[PDB]
């Protein structure tokens, strides 16, 4: 229910293999301390493409409060920043840019596609628009929307929190397995399932 | 630059400060998701489902 | 090994040591308590999510920059590049080190005192300026350049600023300083030296309005661009640690230290300090960024001058009374 | 105290040693604010406490500063400097460095042959230094305005970039 | 006296402890955290000649701040010094403002052009 | 019934900031004209090229439901000519150039915006100034890069 990455610089360059879980009962604790440092601080990178970036500053501000889940700090620079969010449309000229700034991010590093055009390219099937950011990086997160609202961005926040929170990775670059091990998650389609189909009354569009 | 300039800007600098304060004063405006269940007009549009009669077929 | 000498010597370090895990602390809790006043400041509530009331969410940070990936850059320097956080750290950190919290509570009774917080501040700029150089950027390049001038231009008048409470007090030491204001806080008569003091401490500790990265992020020209890790962490908390220093300092020249007539002398030091700490949250909540020319116009023409005629009146003032 | 002074006086050797045969300008630059600290733990254990504070207030926070701000504007990339290394070359240095070898053995000379009777290391605070300098040196203060005003007129009129 | 050498004890390890505080923190930081590899990785961040103002800036702050230090010998002696050495480092301030009259009104201390 | 702002000649980064302040004080004034008056009626036009049909007359009558089927499916067709509307934008003015065919698709959409104008006027304004000053002028235009390039 595991899935083994290690990359070695198309795009993108890793390679990934299906892998059971291995998991000491002191390293499984450490292991557990540092996803969770690490999920309860992501600083994502204040990258603006679209109007899906103006939702996700929406997110940032007073009425939405994005601080209350640590993810707040916004970092102008790729370095010091977590995770980046594609809010907004991949365009053939940004997407080498796009590149440039996701290989100046530094591990651990994750990835939100926030709105159609970064999922698929959205409604802009056009000769300029590169067919949604999967295609040259990898995405850890898919927020479906044309906007997405903010809260659709923080319930993609605790998604990637939920995931973050059962990886493993190297704890140290001398000791250890060096591979990244990301849990095979059960789709939020599938869990949703239930509770989607046996819906049977809404209200009407006629009121407020 | 002038010093009437310059004790209107501090004046104005003290303003700004003390309007700060009184909005630290004030009532929180966030909903709090998701233990705030975030509220939706009928009309929204939102997640797409099909739908059936009210003789149990599906309307499609 | 039972001796009063040694019993005392390892009391004095345990208190020393005290002294310093405190201010750690105390700035890392600082920076969360940035957040949090800022929420408060901006009609929301901040980090409060991770533990009770957000106060585990300093700890998650910790271990988030702890299990970064640490980096430098190839074309870097590298011992310029580690060299930096540890000035930023440091210089202020040893600037704390002469702030007397109680009486009988201080690491160094220094004769100098308040000169030795100027020599940290002038090994402190060194930070900048080895950030902006050893990164091989040419963008942090010119936002070192530019903070560096800024910082210079308003150390021009940190310690003349200091000058009138010196003057006052009769001497360079600060326990002395504290038992002159046990009669008058120094905020009354050094008025001026008080606010010259609050822009210099804020323009030396990079801090709202006179930051440098956060003024200018369309050009990307910060100094903290590439660095990232246990480092960028360094910088902050080298940053808030600057601001607690600060703050004590400003408590003990011009607030009369520990001072007070009925609660305990630390409880009333920690409240004066922690009322300029939230101060320090109130200005950058509220005030707008001044352009680059105007801020050193606003050092040089303006302040320089008012400090100079500030320690002349005080001057005056002292061998006027001294009949 | 005396262990103290030996030991920042070894390291201000060194580290000047160090200045001196660098390529690197920042590294040089470094070395000497490391010789500075060093000199000012030197007259900090001499009980000359105001010199010690000038030190790192003034000439490793002041003029050093300026050094390492003409090198940032210079950008000294090394440019037939780090590609030539001709005072590491032996025969440009030998002859020099026995130059100052036979005048360190002259001056070493002159101090073994004078009385000492040690240095007490009986601290002399900055009160004392600023009632002479405003006493018996006042012509020394006004004057030495007067050449720190002479040095800004003549820096200004040079380094100016139209 | 015991107080004394307590005191220098006290200090040298506050010293001591902060620096190591910081080394450990940098070994920490270093030590612990997976590393990886990208092609633009070592390239450095640049978003995807220096002026002589900066040197007279540097230069103003040096010569102003070794007339700081005589005002800051001053200060700490200005009971004993009397009105003498207050008519003194009045003539002294008098020549610093005069110089930096001076450097305002040639606009050596304007940025802007 | 609201009124126009104007400048007094000279155009700063203040000035326009301040006059667009002054057009959200004018919008709140339509805004609450538009509430204190809306009129009772039909939200949707009695022409037969009125795209979609209302909905209820869609899903009750055959010749509605012909029509909308036609015209959510292939579209509807508008004769060939040109035409042209500009208003007033949020950015300043925005104006669309239509051509047809005759076909249920636009043959030429020229979309005019103001955001275009505004950086190619930036070169001719900001020559002479600073950085910060850039910074400020780009904060001050009202522009987005959609409109620029669309
Ligand atoms: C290095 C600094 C050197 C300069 C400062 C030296 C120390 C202070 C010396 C005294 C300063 C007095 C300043 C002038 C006060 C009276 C005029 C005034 O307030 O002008 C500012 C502004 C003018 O109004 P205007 O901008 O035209 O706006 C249209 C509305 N008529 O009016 C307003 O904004 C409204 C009224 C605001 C009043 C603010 C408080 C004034 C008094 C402050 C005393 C000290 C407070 C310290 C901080 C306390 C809170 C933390
Ligand atoms: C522990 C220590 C710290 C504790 C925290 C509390 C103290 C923090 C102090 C922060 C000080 C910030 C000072 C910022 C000064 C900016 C000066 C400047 O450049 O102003 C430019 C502006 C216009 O300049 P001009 O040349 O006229 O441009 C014309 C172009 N059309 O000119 C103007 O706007 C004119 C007025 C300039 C500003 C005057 C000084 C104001 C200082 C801030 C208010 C402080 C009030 C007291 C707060 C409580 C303190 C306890
Ligand atoms: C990366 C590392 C870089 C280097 C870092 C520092 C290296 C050395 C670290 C170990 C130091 C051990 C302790 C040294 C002695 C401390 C006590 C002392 O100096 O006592 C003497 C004196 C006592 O004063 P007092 O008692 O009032 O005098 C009356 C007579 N007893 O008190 C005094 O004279 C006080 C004045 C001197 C205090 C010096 C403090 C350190 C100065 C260097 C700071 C470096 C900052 C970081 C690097 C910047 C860039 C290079
Ligand atoms: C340990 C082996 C070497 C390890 C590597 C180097 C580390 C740094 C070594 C130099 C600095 C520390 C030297 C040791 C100081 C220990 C304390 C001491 O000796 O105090 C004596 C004296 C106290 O004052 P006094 O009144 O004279 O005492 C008489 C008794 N009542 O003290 C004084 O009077 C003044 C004490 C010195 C001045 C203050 C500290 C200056 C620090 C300068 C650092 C320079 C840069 C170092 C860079 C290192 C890396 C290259
Ligand atoms: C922002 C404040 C930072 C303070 C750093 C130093 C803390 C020292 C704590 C000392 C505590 C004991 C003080 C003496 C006893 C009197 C007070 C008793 C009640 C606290
Ligand atoms: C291109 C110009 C280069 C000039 C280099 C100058 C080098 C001078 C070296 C002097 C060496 C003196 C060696 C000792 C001489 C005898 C002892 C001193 C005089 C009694
Ligand atoms: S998905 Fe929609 S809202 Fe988001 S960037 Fe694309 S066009 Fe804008």
């Amino acid at each position: 229910d595991y899935t083994l990455t290690r990359i070695d610089p198309r795009y993108p360059l890793q390679k990934q293999e299906i892998v059971t879980d291995p998991l000491n009962v002191f390293m499984g604790k450490l292991n557990d301390m540092v996803n969770w440092g690490r999920k309860n601080s992501i600083w994502p990178y204040n990258f603006g493409l679209s109007c899906c970036y103006v939702e996700m500053v929406t997110s940032f501000t007073a009425v939405h409060d994005v601080a209350r889940f640590g993810a707040e700090v916004l970092r102008a620079s790729p370095r010091q920043a977590d995770l980046m969010v594609v809010a907004g449309t991949c365009f053939t000229k940004m997407a080498p840019v796009i590149q440039r700034l996701y290989d100046q991010m530094l591990e651990p590093k994750w990835v939100i596609s926030m709105g159609a055009c970064a999922n698929s390219g959205g409604m802009y099937d056009i000769y300029s628009v590169v067919q949604g950011v999967d295609k040259f990086i990898p995405v850890d997160v898919y927020i479906p929307g044309c906007p997405p609202r903010p809260e659709a961005y923080m319930q993609a926040l605790m998604l990637l929190q939920e995931s973050i929170g059962k990886e493993r990775r190297p704890l140290s670059w001398v000791v250890g397995d060096q591979g990244v091990y990301r849990a095979n998650m059960q789709s939020e389609r599938e869990r949703k399932r239930g509770e989607r189909i046996a819906v049977t009354n809404l209200r009407t569009p006629d009121e407020i | 630059m002038t010093l009437k300039e310059l004790l209107v800007g501090f004046g104005t600098q003290v303003r700004s400060i003390w309007m700060i304060g009184l909005h630290a004063f004030a009532k929180r405006e966030t909903r709090m998701y998701p233990e705030e269940p975030v509220y939706l007009p009928p009309r929204y549009r939102g997640r797409i489902v099909l739908t059936r009669d009210p003789d149990g077929e599906e309307r499609c | 090994w039972i001796s009063p000498e040694l019993i005392e010597i390892l009391l004095t370090i345990l208190k020393a040591v005290v002294i310093l895990l405190v201010v750690v602390t105390c700035g890392a809790f600082m920076s969360f308590g940035e957040r949090r006043l800022l929420g408060l400041f901006q009609n929301r509530y901040g980090p409060n999510r991770v533990g009770w009331g957000g106060s585990l969410q300093l700890v998650a940070d910790m271990i988030k920059m702890f299990f970064k990936e640490d980096w430098i850059p190839k074309f870097s320097d590298r011992v310029i590049f580690t060299l930096a956080p540890m000035i930023a750290f440091t210089s202020l950190l040893l600037a704390f080190a002469i702030v007397p919290v109680s009486p009988g509570w201080v690491v160094a009774d220094l004769n100098i005192g308040i000169l030795f917080f100027l020599m940290m501040a002038g090994l402190a700029v060194y930070a900048v300026l080895f950030a902006g150089w050893s990164s091989n950027n040419k963008y942090s390049l010119l936002g070192a350049m530019r903070a560096s001038a800024q910082t210079l231009s308003y150390e021009v008048f940190l310690g003349l600023s200091l000058m009138g409470v010196v003057a006052q007090a009769g001497s360079f030491n600060m326990t002395d300083i504290v038992n002159s204001q046990a009669h008058v806080w120094n905020v009354i008569p050094q008025f001026f030296g008080f606010i010259t003091f609050a822009i210099a401490g804020v323009a030396v500790c990079h801090r709202h309005p006179f930051d440098q990265p956060e003024a200018e992020q369309e050009l990307a020209d910060g100094y903290h661009i590439e660095y990232s890790g246990m480092k960028f962490g360094l910088f902050f908390v080298g940053e808030y640690i600057g601001i607690v220093t600060i703050s004590a300092l400003m408590v003990t020249l011009f607030f009369g230290g520990w001072q007070g007539p009925l609660l305990p002398p630390f409880i009333w030091f920690a409240l004066k300090t922690a009322f300029f700490m939230m101060m320090f949250i109130l200005i950058r909540a509220s005030l707008p960024r001044p352009r680059y020319d105007q801020v050193m116009s606003f050092g040089w023409k303006i302040c320089l001058p008012l400090t100079l005629i500030n320690l002349l009146v005080t001057a005056a003032v002292i061998l006027w009374q001294a009949q | 105290m005396e262990f103290a002074f030996y030991i920042c006086g070894l390291i201000a050797i060194l580290a000047t040693l160090r200045v001196i045969t660098h390529t690197n300008p920042v590294h040089a630059l470094l070395y000497l604010i490391i010789s500075l600290l060093a000199i000012s733990g030197v007259f900090f254990s001499l009980g000359a406490y105001f010199a010690g504070a000038l030190e790192i207030i003034v000439y490793a926070g002041a003029i050093m500063v300026l050094f390492v701000f003409v090198v940032m504007m210079l950008n000294l990339g090394g440019s037939e400097i780090e590609q030539e290394r001709q005072w590491l070359k032996p025969q440009v240095w030998i002859g020099p460095a026995i130059l100052s070898a036979i005048m360190l053995v002259v001056i070493v000379y002159a101090i073994l042959g004078v009385n000492d009777q040690g240095i007490d290391g009986t601290p002399i605070s900055a009160k004392a230094v600023g009632i002479t300098l405003f006493g018996p040196y006042v012509l020394a203060v006004e004057l030495a305005s007067m050449l720190l005003l002479a040095g800004l007129v003549v820096a200004f009129h040079v380094g100016r970039e139209e | 006296s015991t107080e004394v050498i307590a005191h220098h004890w006290a200090f040298a390890i506050f010293l001591i402890v902060a620096i190591g505080l910081c080394c450990l923190m940098l070994v920490g930081g270093w030590f612990l955290g997976g590393r990886a590899r990208a092609r633009s990785k070592n390239v450095p961040f640049e978003s995807g000649r220096l002026s002589a103002k900066f040197y007279l800036v540097a230069m103003f702050f040096v010569i102003f701040d070794v007339e700081a230090l005589y005002l800051f010998a001053w200060s700490t002696s200005i009971r004993e010094s009397g009105w003498v050495g207050f008519v003194e480092a009045a003539i002294f301030i008098f020549v610093l403002l005069a110089g930096l009259v001076y450097l305002v009104r040639i606009g050596a201390l304007d940025w802007t052009p | 019934d609201f009124e126009i702002p104007v400048g007094g000649g000279v155009s700063d980064c203040y000035t326009r900031v301040m006059l667009k302040v002054e057009e959200l004080r004018q919008s709140l004034r339509i805004l609450e004209q538009c509430l204190n008056n809306m009129p009772e009626g039909p939200f949707k036009a009695d022409h037969p090229l009125t795209t979609p049909p209302p909905k209820e007359r869609t899903l009750q009558h055959i010749e509605t439901l012909i029509t909308h089927f036609l015209q959510v499916s292939w579209g509807p067709v508008m004769p060939a000519n040109e035409s042209f509307q500009m208003i007033e934008a949020t950015k300043g003015i925005n104006s669309y150039y239509l051509t047809s065919d005759g076909s249920t698709m636009s043959y030429r959409t020229r979309i005019r915006t103001p955001s275009y104008a505004h950086l190619q006027q930036i070169p001719a304004a900001i020559r002479g100034s600073l950085v910060s000053d850039l910074i400020v002028y780009l904060g001050s235009i009202d522009f987005v890069m959609s409109d620029v390039d669309r």
